[PDB]
This record gives structure tokens, C-alpha cells and sequence, in this order.
């Protein structure tokens, strides 16, 4: 049960991205999609980056988007979480 | 002569490589052969000799042609794999550190960790005039000197790979022609690279499978001295059979666990002879005369070696081993000690080892 | 940042690409400190956000402990958790993430001789075995081997070969007394 | 013909007791746990029986002195002066044995090749009564699976 | 075998509906889409 229950992990994080969700099928449409979703686009790492960095800038100095994130954190609302959307899927047309 | 010498010898080095694998099992067959002739030994009176007794009165002198047929194949088994698997070893050498050199600067932008016996017996084989050998990319040092001739100056790159400035230029000006036949024995003895030579020498000596094939051809003449080192021979199925591949996996798989599940059954036994040497010495009297008692946890290191070789190996645990508790004041204390042993030490840990390989055929 | 934004906003521009590669080096640069991430702006689209990561901040990352915990959180959401709540997990996470890597980038504040044993071993075996080579003396077996004999070529064949073995094994000789040696 | 030759001998019939693995299918799946890995089983029993003569050519060439199995000062019935029945010895009663050839052969206590028996009888019973048989277990589990 | 048959189990539940039998990869669509049609308009407990 051990083995297998890191085996699903491996597989849960191989097969799937873990903000959004979408499949690596879908980005693996263009060549090294799924790691590059994974790696500059949906990086978990990334993100606590840029909660890092709101946490530690002045609320006077937010932007517009930084003042939209903080105020949904501070209010514990996760819709600015990307799920089952995502920056290709969205502009498919434009972009290719 | 020399047409001669050099066919002969390539004639001889094709042969070998292409019976390298016939003769590896042939010498397996007659490792088996001598230990079922082994196997009828008899050790007769003192002075100890250790006489091969048998009926047919044959098996001697076959015994001993065995012997020496397999000192032969095992000799004929390691030139076999040296003109052979050892050209495929220098190739993979040759192409790692060439890709290492020009795509990483092993020898220019950094060095080797000074660990690393290989990277440091790789530079050798930089400066020497015979480099790739076998690898196909000749023009590895013009690549080298291209990409980090402006940086690190042309001289010096060229100093690290052994290139010469030159030679070629005056070549390719003025230059007088000369006959010159190469058969004169200085001029083959200069050909013949000694640097490159020394690197093929020292990769080859550092390379696993030789170094086996060397402690074949070790045991196998000791064998002659004793014939029983040719029961170390045996020991080859597991490298020569892929089938015993399948069942040694599962041992294999999991040895980092099983080496420390080891290691904790060792803690707990110790654990457990602690506790024992503090409290429950009364109980390992192993002598049946009551006029000398051979008391077993006196000693801490002698309480311990009775732990881990009795009460392991025991059905039951240390207490099959160590006499009745009825009627004393530590009955119940020691009831659970026996009880925890058994549970913990010859139930649950050898059921670790058991679901390791399991897990591991799985 | 402001260049990174065009070019991914706008892919198919070639005068764009053109500074790009005019500002090849400055954005190699600041490559390392550039974040992306996606987020669901307030416009009911998906938006690309930029910021800053600092030096302090990714070295504390990469510290092992906190790959440890991220691998830990990693395998915990993935086995025991549901859907609803991973975005509220990771967020939990990642904030003791950054209070530890804080607290880490706060406080800090301001064989080699087996394996050159071995390789001496190599050169001087080696080197023994070549002396034969570098004497120069073969004229002695040259002149035995005026006679082109079949059993002679053979004999020098496995000479070659044993004497290459015996080389070997005094080699092995020598990298275990140097260990000895060195243990001692 | 088994059938015939019970009349001759009437216990020729129980060897038609060995039709019930081809004639219920019951027993297959029972039996099909050992038949699927019986090439592997094979060469399970053929390495046991290879690292007992090892251990065979260990015990004569070093640990002769103890293994005599007689009671009697009188004669001794020594088991390991002949290879063929130092072999047989080990195959036969080392291996079924519970704790390994050491809760055979006698005590090693007060000997200048102590730790040396001690260490062969420990790796005598961790290799041959714990792992093989745990590998025969397992490939019987994994037929199953 | 009981351990295969309990994730299969919850295997099945997680990525089909009871009813329809529907995919959860076709309602994920709109976030939080297989929850909500599982819980709101296929509720095997709404049908009993
Ligand atoms: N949002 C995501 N962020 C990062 N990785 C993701 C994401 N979604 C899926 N992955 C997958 O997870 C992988 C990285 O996970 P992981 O942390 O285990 O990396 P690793 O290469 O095993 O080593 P390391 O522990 O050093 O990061 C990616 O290569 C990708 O396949
Ligand atoms: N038609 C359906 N009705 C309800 N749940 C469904 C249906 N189809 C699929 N499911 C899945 O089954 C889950 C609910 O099953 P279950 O009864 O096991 O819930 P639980 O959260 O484990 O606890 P509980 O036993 O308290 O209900 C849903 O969250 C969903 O993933
Ligand atoms: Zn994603
Ligand atoms: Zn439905």
C-alpha cells in the first residue's frame, strides 16, 4: 500500500498540473508543453513566491492585481487559483 | 614479417572475441564438473591428508586435467573479453570525456572534484596524439579549440590538448620529401603511443568486469595449490544464468533495507541483553553439572553473542533457551520479556525481511 | 518585465523579437529573479502576473529541508485530500513555508588520499609494466624470432596477456597495502 | 494400467487419487499458484542446493571436529570426514532444521574457531531457513497476484 | 484483493456520476463542476 500510494503521487504529478489541473495530454500537443506549463507557467513554487512578495510589499505600493489577489487572500477566496483554465487555453485562438 | 605478425595476431584477437561467451560457459560446465569430482573427497589419518578416494580409479587423473582445462579457458576467457568487451569500454571512455570536454569544460572552465578517480585519470588521455582512438568525432580538439580559443587563448588550449602550432604551418610552406619505410624498429616502438597506452592500460584495470574475470583466473590457479578454490567458481551462475537474475532480483531489489532491518534486529536484541544482564541474570545458567555453572549474561559482550545467536535462531525466542520463571518474584516481568521477544524479534522483523521480497517480486 | 510582457502577449511580432535580442543580456540577467505566475482576474479572464524573487528568498528554497516539506505536503494532498480544500492546503503550506524561510535566511547570518593512492598505484604498475616497452632490449627476441614459427607468435600472444594480468594483480597488491596504510 | 495393477496390489489405486488436480477445477487455481512459477521454484531448490555445498566445503575444510553425532565416547559417527556425507549431512538435516546446521552440530564455546562458527552458523541460517524459503513464499504469493 | 476492490470503489465514485455516468473530466469544465452536478443535480440521496 505504501509503494502504491507513491506511486499515485508520481503519477498524479506526471500526468496532471497541480494549480490548474488540465492534463498533460492537452499541453503536450506542442513540444515539451506539459513541463513547460509546469515549470514558468503553473509553478507552485512561483506562487508562494508571489505570496511571499505580496506579504512582504507595502499595501500602499499594490497594483492593481496585487490589491485584488491580497484582498481575496485576506478574505480566504481561492478564485484567483487558476482551475481548468489557463493562459493557452484561453487565448488558443491568438496564440496558435 | 611484419605482414605476418600483424595478420597472425588480428587472427588470433577475431577468434577470441568471437568465442569469448562459448568459452565463459564452457568454463562454468567444467567448474561443475570438478566440484561433482570434488564432491568425493575423504579425509584419511595426527596427519591430515585429504585423499581423493573412488572406485573406477580414473577420477584422479580426470580431476587433474580439469583443473588445468579450466586455469586455460579462464587465461582464453580474459583475452577473449580483452579483444572483445574492452574496445566497446575505451569507445564509451573516449566519447564521455570528449562530450564533457566541449560541452562542459571539464579540463578548461572547471576541473574534477578530486575524487573522482576517473576524471582524474582522464587527463591523460587529453594530450595524447592517439585520442579518439576509437571514438568517430576526430575533430573534437578543432571543436575544443573553436569554442574556447578566444577566452582562454589559443596557446593554452592548445597546450591542454596536445596540438601543435607550427608543424603544420612550416608543412604546408617549404618542405622536402623522403622516402621512408616505417618497418625500422624505432620508428614502431615511437609509434606505438606509451601516454595513450598507459590511460587504455589503467581504464581497463579500473573496469569492474575485468577485475571479476582476474579473480577468476586468481581462484581458478589457486585451485591448483587447493582444489577446493574451484567451489568458488560456482558462484558464477549468478553472473552467467539470466533466469537466477530474476529470482536474485528480489533479494537485491530491497539489500538497503534488509541490510537495515538487520541492523535493527541487532539494536533490539541489545535492547533486549540489557535488559536481560540488569535483571533477569539468574535465568541463563547453561550447565547441566551443578559443580560448574556456565553462565551465559555474566558478561555483557558473552550475554549479547547468546542473544543474537540462540534466541534469534530459536523457535520460541530466548526464552525456548533460558530455563522456566514459575514460582519467582520477576515470573510476570519476565513472561512479557519473552513474550515481546518472540513477538517483536522472530514474528514481525523476519515478516519485514519476508515483505521485502515479496514487495520486491511485485 | 515590461519587455517579457510584450513578448509573451504579443508572440508573433518580429520587430519585438528584434529587441529582444537587443536586450538578450539584460534578460538573461534577470531571469533568474523574474516570477510568472496565472491568475483569474478581476475581468473574468485568466491574467499573467510578474514580480520580483530574490536571491535570499529561491537559496532558501532550494534549501533540502524545505524540498523535504514540499515533497511531504506534495504526497499528503495528493493521497488524503479532496479537491475543494488542496487550494486551502497549499496556501497553509506555503505561508509556513515562508515564515521557516524566513526564520532560516534570518538566522544565518556572517577520500582524496584513497583515491590518490589508488591513481599512484595505477601510474606506477603501469608504468612498470612499460618499462619493458621503453628498454628497448626486444633486439634479444627479435633475433629468436628470425625463425617465423607459428608456436613462437603464439606464445608471445599469451606472454603479452599474462604479463598485462600479473601487472594487474600487482596492482590490486598495491592499492590494498595502501589502504592498509592509510587506515593505520 | 494403474487400474490393472491394483488388483495385483491394492494399493496401486491411490495413485488415482492424483486425478483430482485434472479433474476438478477447483484445485487448478490452488495449483496454478506453484505450476506458474515452477521454473523459478527449480532453480530456487538447484541455488539452495549450490550454497549448501559451499557451505559443505566450508564445514569439511574448517569445522570438521564438530560434527560428530554420537553419544558414545566409545565410537564416533562422524559426519563431515566424507565430502558425499558431509553434503547429505547438510542437505538433509541442516536445511529442515529450525535454527539452521548449528542446532545440530555441537556447542562451539571455548574454541579458537568461535567467531568464525558463530559466523557461519548465523549466515548459514539467514540465507538458506530465512531468505530462499522467504523467496519460495513469495513466488507462490506473486503466482497468486 | 479487498484493498483492489476499495479503491476501485472510491476510484469509480471520484471519476464517474452514480447516475448519469458522466466522466468528472467533461463537468470539470466549469471549476468545481463534477461537486456541484454530483451534489446538486444528480444526488442519488435528491432521487431517494
Ligand atoms: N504546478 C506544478 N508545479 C511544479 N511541478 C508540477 C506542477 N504540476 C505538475 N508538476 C510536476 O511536478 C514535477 C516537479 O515535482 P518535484 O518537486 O517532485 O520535482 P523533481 O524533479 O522530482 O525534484 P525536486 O524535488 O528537486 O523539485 C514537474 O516536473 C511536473 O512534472
Ligand atoms: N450521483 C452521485 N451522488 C452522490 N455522490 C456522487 C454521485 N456520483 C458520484 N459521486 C461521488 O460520491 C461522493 C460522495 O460519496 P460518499 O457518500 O462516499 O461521500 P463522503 O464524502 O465520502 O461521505 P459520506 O459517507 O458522509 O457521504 C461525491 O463527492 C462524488 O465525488
Ligand atoms: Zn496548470
Ligand atoms: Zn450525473
Amino acid at each position: 500500500e505504501l509503494r502504491d500510494q507513491q506511486e499515485q503521487v508520481k503519477e498524479d504529478m506526471e500526468t496532471k498540473c497541480f494549480i490548474c489541473g488540465i492534463g498533460n495530454d492537452y499541453f503536450d500537443t506542442v513540444p515539451h508543453g506539459f513541463e513547460t506549463h509546469t515549470l514558468q507557467e503553473h509553478n507552485l513554487a512561483n506562487y508562494l513566491f508571489f505570496l511571499m512578495y505580496l506579504i512582504n510589499k507595502d499595501e500602499t505600493e499594490h497594483t492593481g492585481q496585487e490589491s485584488y489577489v491580497w484582498k481575496m487572500y485576506q478574505e480566504r477566496c481561492w478564485e484567483f487559483f487558476p482551475a481548468g483554465d489557463c493562459f493557452r487555453k484561453q487565448y488558443e485562438d491568438q496564440l496558435n | 614479417f611484419w605482414k605476418k605478425i600483424i595478420a597472425y595476431q588480428q587472427k588470433l584477437l577475431n577468434y577470441f572475441a568471437r568465442n569469448f561467451y562459448n568459452m565463459r560457459m564452457l568454463a562454468l560446465f567444467v567448474a561443475f564438473a570438478i566440484n561433482f569430482i570434488l564432491l568425493f573427497y575423504k579425509v584419511s589419518t595426527i596427519a591430515v591428508h585429504y585423499v581423493l578416494e573412488e572406485s573406477s580409479g580414473y577420477m584422479e587423473p580426470t580431476l587433474r586435467i580439469l583443473a588445468i582445462l579450466h586455469t586455460v579457458i579462464s587465461f582464453f576467457c580474459i583475452i577473449g573479453y580483452y579483444c572483445l568487451k574492452v574496445p566497446l569500454v575505451i569507445f564509451k571512455r573516449e566519447k564521455e570525456v570528449a562530450r564533457k570536454l566541449e560541452f562542459d569544460g571539464l579540463y578548461i572552465t572547471e576541473q574534477p572534484s578530486e575524487d573522482d578517480i576517473k576524471g582524474q585519470w582522464d587527463r591523460l588521455v587529453i594530450n595524447t596524439q592517439s585520442f579518439p582512438n576509437n571514438y568517430w568525432d576526430k575533430f573534437v580538439k578543432r571543436k575544443v579549440m573553436d569554442k574556447y580559443g578566444e577566452f582562454y587563448g589559443r596557446d593554452r588550449i592548445s597546450e591542454l590538448l596536445g596540438m601543435d602550432k607550427a608543424a603544420l604551418d612550416f608543412s604546408d610552406a617549404r618542405e622536402k620529401k623522403k622516402p621512408k619505410k616505417d618497418s625500422s624498429l624505432s620508428a614502431v616502438l615511437n609509434s606505438i603511443d606509451v601516454k595513450y597506452q598507459m590511460w587504455k592500460l589503467g581504464v581497463v584495470f579500473t573496469d569492474n568486469s575485468f577485475l571479476y574475470l582476474a579473480w577468476y583466473m586468481t581462484m581458478s590457479v589457486l585451485g591448483h595449490y587447493n582444489n577446493f578454490f574451484f567451489a568458488a567458481h560456482l558462484l558464477d551462475i549468478a553472473m552467467g544464468f539470466k533466469t537466477l537474475r530474476t529470482i536474485l532480483s528480489s533479494v537485491t531489489h530491497n539489500g538497503k533495507q534488509l541490510v537495515l532491518t538487520v541492523g535493527l534486529l541487532a539494536v533490539v536484541v541489545y535492547l533486549y541483553t540489557v535488559v536481560a544482564f540488569n535483571f533477569f541474570r539468574k535465568f541463563y545458567n547453561k550447565s547441566e553439572d551443578g559443580d560448574t555453572p556456565d553462565m551465559k549474561c555474566d558478561d555483557m559482550l558473552t550475554c549479547y553473542m547468546f542473544h543474537m545467536y540462540v534466541g534469534v535462531r530459536a523457535g520460541g525466542g530466548i526464552g525456548d533457551e533460558i530455563e522456566d520463571p514459575a514460582g519467582d518474584e520477576y515470573e510476570i516481568y519476565r513472561i512479557i520479556f519473552d513474550i515481546t521477544f518472540f513477538f517483536f524479534v522472530i514474528v514481525i522483523l523476519l515478516a519485514i525481511i519476508q515483505g521485502l521480497i515479496i514487495d520486491a517480486f511485485g | 518585465v515590461l519587455l517579457t510582457n510584450l513578448s509573451e502577449h504579443m508572440p508573433n511580432d518580429t520587430r519585438l523579437q528584434t529587441f529582444l535580442e537587443l536586450a538578450e543580456s539584460v534578460l538573461n540577467y534577470f531571469q533568474p529573479f523574474l516570477g510568472r505566475i496565472e491568475i483569474m482576474g478581476s475581468a473574468k479572464r485568466i491574467e499573467r502576473v510578474y514580480f520580483e524573487i530574490s536571491e535570499s528568498s529561491r537559496t532558501q528554497w532550494e534549501k533540502p529541508q524545505v524540498k523535504e516539506s514540499k515533497r511531504q505536503f506534495i504526497f499528503d494532498v495528493v493521497n488524503e485530500g479532496g479537491e475543494k480544500e488542496k487550494m486551502e492546503l497549499f496556501v497553509n503550506f506555503c505561508e509556513d513555508t515562508i515564515f521557516e524561510m524566513q526564520l532560516a535566511a534570518q538566522i544565518s547570518e556572517s577520500s582524496i588520499l584513497t583515491v590518490r593512492s589508488a591513481l599512484f598505484a595505477l601510474r606506477y604498475n603501469i608504468l612498470t609494466l612499460m618499462r619493458m616497452l621503453s628498454l628497448k632490449s626486444l633486439k634479444k627476441q627479435m633475433k629468436k624470432v628470425k625463425k617465423m614459427t607459428v608456436k613462437d607468435m603464439v606464445t608471445a600472444f599469451f606472454s603479452s596477456y599474462w604479463s598485462i594480468f600479473m601487472t594487474l594483480l600487482h596492482f590490486v597488491a598495491s592499492v590494498f597495502r595502501g589502504f592498509f596504510r592509510i587506515i593505520c
